[PDB]
């Protein structure tokens, strides 16, 4: 197969339709203020075929320290396969796999990149359990187009299609679903 | 020139015997032993002081010295 | 620093106290520093050298009072001035045993501690104890052994310090020689070099 | 002997992340009979029993709610500078009290914060002697490629108890409000530490993580019915082994330092004309003035094609 394997919107139909998934085009996210209500479960269409849901904007009392250029950011985040729904890669705390204190302890901390175009980003420090299994160093490209619209400590939920994915989804297309945890401005 | 130790570099020697005799009377009583210039002094706690002296230097030198002491 | 270390009893209770060149000891209460329960008090052995980043440092050992709780060691104390002395305790299993009128001595750029057991199956002096690094220590079953200690010729010697229990004195003088004094049951005067010491190279 | 006395300590924060708990106690269900039909969790709860001596339990109201066996702290570190022999002795206090500050975003950062306003000298945690190389680790242990260097201060048992049965009924009280015990709810029960330095000259570690275990006794329990399982040996009474929950400075969290120059030498030292200097822990840097004006005068009309300076130094 060569362009068969472009058939990855069949899947990403597939994981909307097995769920209650609303779509949202950007244009109406923009304005009705800016959110994606979680009784009903809508997810904005973003560009480069990013289908994101703000669970919360962030920062809620402080509302001015947003992410920008030259930032480091902290993310903690559970990584789920589209094609074989399976949990993939995480580097967060849930009790099925509470004793095993290697993979959670330390989070995932990239620099930010945001020059007049191509924005892009560099994993300083990669969680154990990514550091073993993919064992590369640039972000997946769908993460960064989440950070105009969120603030400090926000917490989003991404479906990441295999053109923007990581150095793994790009080789065997793959799309993937990530519920991040926590976007964080980096202390010390 | 094959050249070899006649005696092993790390290794305490004592000799065979000790080379000298506590000069103390009564040797029960407290003792204690200090360094002070070019000599060597052995106090006792009954007002008894014995001594002995050190060459001139050199510690590389082929010193001998401690065989007799001196009230 | 220049001056004298020791110990002052200001209004009854103990304080370490430094003496500064000619000039007396200090007895300000505010800052001086109180002397622990665990402080050696009988037969006291010190020695200074300097650290390789070109500090004094000192050490001492000796005996403790007659009874307290959980000890069984000869824990060596140091001080990098004379304000307040520190203990290198031990948590594992690397801790040499409780000796009785114990003696140190850095020496051939390790640490050397000699004193005499109270185990009732192998009382007496029975080795020296070295140490490469102060926090760990070691029994030395091979050369480096106690006076009069002789290799086959083919020995114990009669005045040897090996397995006796007796009253004792030590010090090392400018040219690296050992010298140990016996009392009572030993009667003699030992003198000892480690040969490395006297090599030109 | 051209600078003086060079001295550093380190205060931090560590993290939780969200949502961590502690195993829930072990609870029997019985019959009208008294005779025992299903279990539930995992933590050893019940005491007066002589197997369970080696722990000490811990409460709120009048429930026992767990268990503590050890707290330890080990600081991981790569690499130091200076001499690996000399030996050191390092104290560890908590942070935070009645009056005291506390981190924040402005407070940190500045490499001259007083830590004496940030503890309290009655709160001390624990010390220990140290060399930077640690001859008490044999030869081939050191040698392996996993090996990586720590100091490892761990507790007395009533420090122990009193740190581990505040974490632990943190942690129960924000399970039992349906919350999720984040780091600042943790932060209230456990502020940080503040690592000093109090005797030996010559090492410097650099600490890469501060990291603390809380341990703790737990049963074994059939995968079926949830009972405890008997011991597989002669005798014996009940199955048990030891877990534990970490907790460390992983950059979601403020650290700082604590880097003290002689000043004196320092403000000495700057004063030279001959020569300067380029001390670089928060000492001396050197400013040079560019003859811009000049350039702009002489060369008005040029294309530059290279501009260069160098600085040179003595041995």
């Amino acid at each position: 197969y060569a362009e068969m394997l472009e058939d990855e919107k069949n899947a990403v139909n597939k994981f909307i339709k097995d769920k209650g998934i609303r779509i949202i085009s950007q244009d109406e996210f923009e304005k009705n203020d800016t959110v994606t209500n979680l009784e009903r479960n809508e997810y904005v269409a973003l560009s480069d075929g990013v289908y994101m849901q703000i669970v919360d904007r962030g920062s809620a009392e402080n509302k001015t320290d947003t992410f920008a250029n030259n930032n480091e950011i902290c993310v903690r985040y559970i990584e789920e396969d589209i094609m074989t729904r399976d949990t993939t890669c995480f580097n967060v705390f849930l009790e099925e796999w509470g004793d095993a204190n290697q993979l959670y302890t330390n989070p995932a901390v990239f620099r930010y990149v945001a020059e007049g175009s191509y924005v892009y980003g560099t994993f300083i420090q990669m969680d154990y359990y990514w550091a073993s299994y993919y064992q590369s160093t640039a972000v997946p490209a769908g993460w960064l187009l989440a950070l105009p619209f969120v603030r400090n400590y926000a917490h989003v939920r991404l479906i990441v299609p295999s053109k923007v994915g990581h150095s793994s989804a790009q080789q065997y297309v793959n799309p993937y679903y990530y519920d991040i945890w926590t976007f964080s401005k980096a202390l010390n | 020139n094959i050249r070899m130790h006649t005696m092993v570099p790390d290794s305490l020697s004592w000799g065979k015997d000790p080379i000298a005799n506590n000069p103390v009377r009564n040797t029960a009583e407290k003792q204690k032993v200090v360094t002070l210039g070019d000599k060597i002094l052995l106090f006792a706690q009954n007002n008894e002081i014995y001594s002995t002296a050190i060459p001139a230097g050199s510690p590389t030198d082929r010193l001998n010295y401690g065989q007799k002491w001196d009230k | 620093i220049n001056g004298i270390a020791g110990i002052v009893e200001i209004n009854g209770e103990k304080y370490f106290s430094f003496a500064e060149k000619d000039v007396t000891w200090e007895k300000d209460i505010d800052k001086l520093t109180v002397v622990p329960a665990e402080f050696p008090i009988n037969n006291l052995s010190a020695d200074v050298y300097a650290t390789e980043s070109g500090t004094l440092n000192a050490i001492v050992v000796g005996n403790t009072e007659d009874g307290l709780d959980n000890d069984t060691a000869t824990v060596v104390w140091a001080s990098e001035d004379g304000k307040a002395w520190i203990p290198m305790e031990i948590p594992s299993n690397n801790n040499c045993p409780k000796l009785v009128d114990p003696s140190i001595i850095h020496y051939n750029d390790a640490f050397y501690i000699c004193g005499k057991e109270t185990k009732d199956d192998a009382k007496g002096f029975q080795k020296f104890y070295t140490s490469p690094t102060l926090l760990v220590w070691k029994g030395v079953d091979r050369m480096f052994m106690l006076p009069g200690i002789l290799p086959p010729v083919k020995s114990l010697h009669e005045s040897s310090f090996k397995g006796k229990e007796v009253n004792y004195t030590m010090v090392v003088d400018r040219n690296h020689y050992i010298w140990m004094v016996g009392g009572q049951g030993i009667d003699k005067i030992w003198r000892g070099r480690v040969n490395k010491l006297g090599f030109l190279i | 002997e051209t600078f003086g006395t060079y001295q550093a300590g380190f205060l931090a924060q560590l993290n939780c992340p969200d949502g961590l708990t502690f195993p829930e106690p072990y609870k029997e269900v019985t019959d009208a009979s008294g005779n025992v039909i299903s279990a539930t969790g995992r933590m050893v709860v019940d005491d007066k029993d002589p197997e369970n001596k080696d722990v000490t339990f811990i409460k709120d109201g009048n429930q026992i709610i767990g268990n503590i066996r050890a707290v330890e702290l080990y600081l991981w570190y790569d690499s130091y500078f200076g001499d690996s022999l000399t030996a050191c002795r390092l104290s560890v206090y908590e942070l935070g009290g009645n009056g005291k500050e506390t981190l924040n975003l402005d407070n940190a950062y500045y490499t001259d914060i007083n830590p004496e306003d940030f503890y309290d000298s009655q709160n001390i945690l624990g010390t220990k002697a140290y060399t930077a190389v640690d001859l008490s680790v044999k030869d081939s242990i050191r040698n392996l490629s996993t090996y990586v260097p720590s100091v490892h201060i761990a507790f007395k048992e009533d420090i122990a108890t009193r740190v581990g049965g505040n974490i632990l009924t943190a942690a129960r009280k924000a399970k039992n409000a349906d919350k999720e015990f984040n780091s600042q709810l943790f932060r209230e029960a456990f502020q940080g530490i503040y690592v000093k330095s109090d005797y030996g000259d010559g090492t410097v570690l650099y600490i890469d993580q501060p990291q603390m275990n809380v341990v703790y006794k737990c049963y074994a329990t059939d995968s079926i019915t949830g009972k405890k399982l008997q011991k597989k040996d002669g005798s014996g009474k009940d199955s048990t082994y030891y877990s534990y929950r970490v907790f460390a400075t992983t950059r979601e969290v403020i650290q700082a330092n604590q880097l003290k120059n002689d000043p004196e030498r320092i403000d000495a030292l700057i004063k030279e004309d001959k020569n300067t200097y380029l001390k670089s822990p928060a000492g001396i840097f050197t400013e040079a003035t560019l003859p811009i004006s000049d350039i702009q005068n002489e060369l008005t009309g040029d294309t530059l094609n290279a501009v260069k300076l160098t600085f040179t130094n003595y041995n």
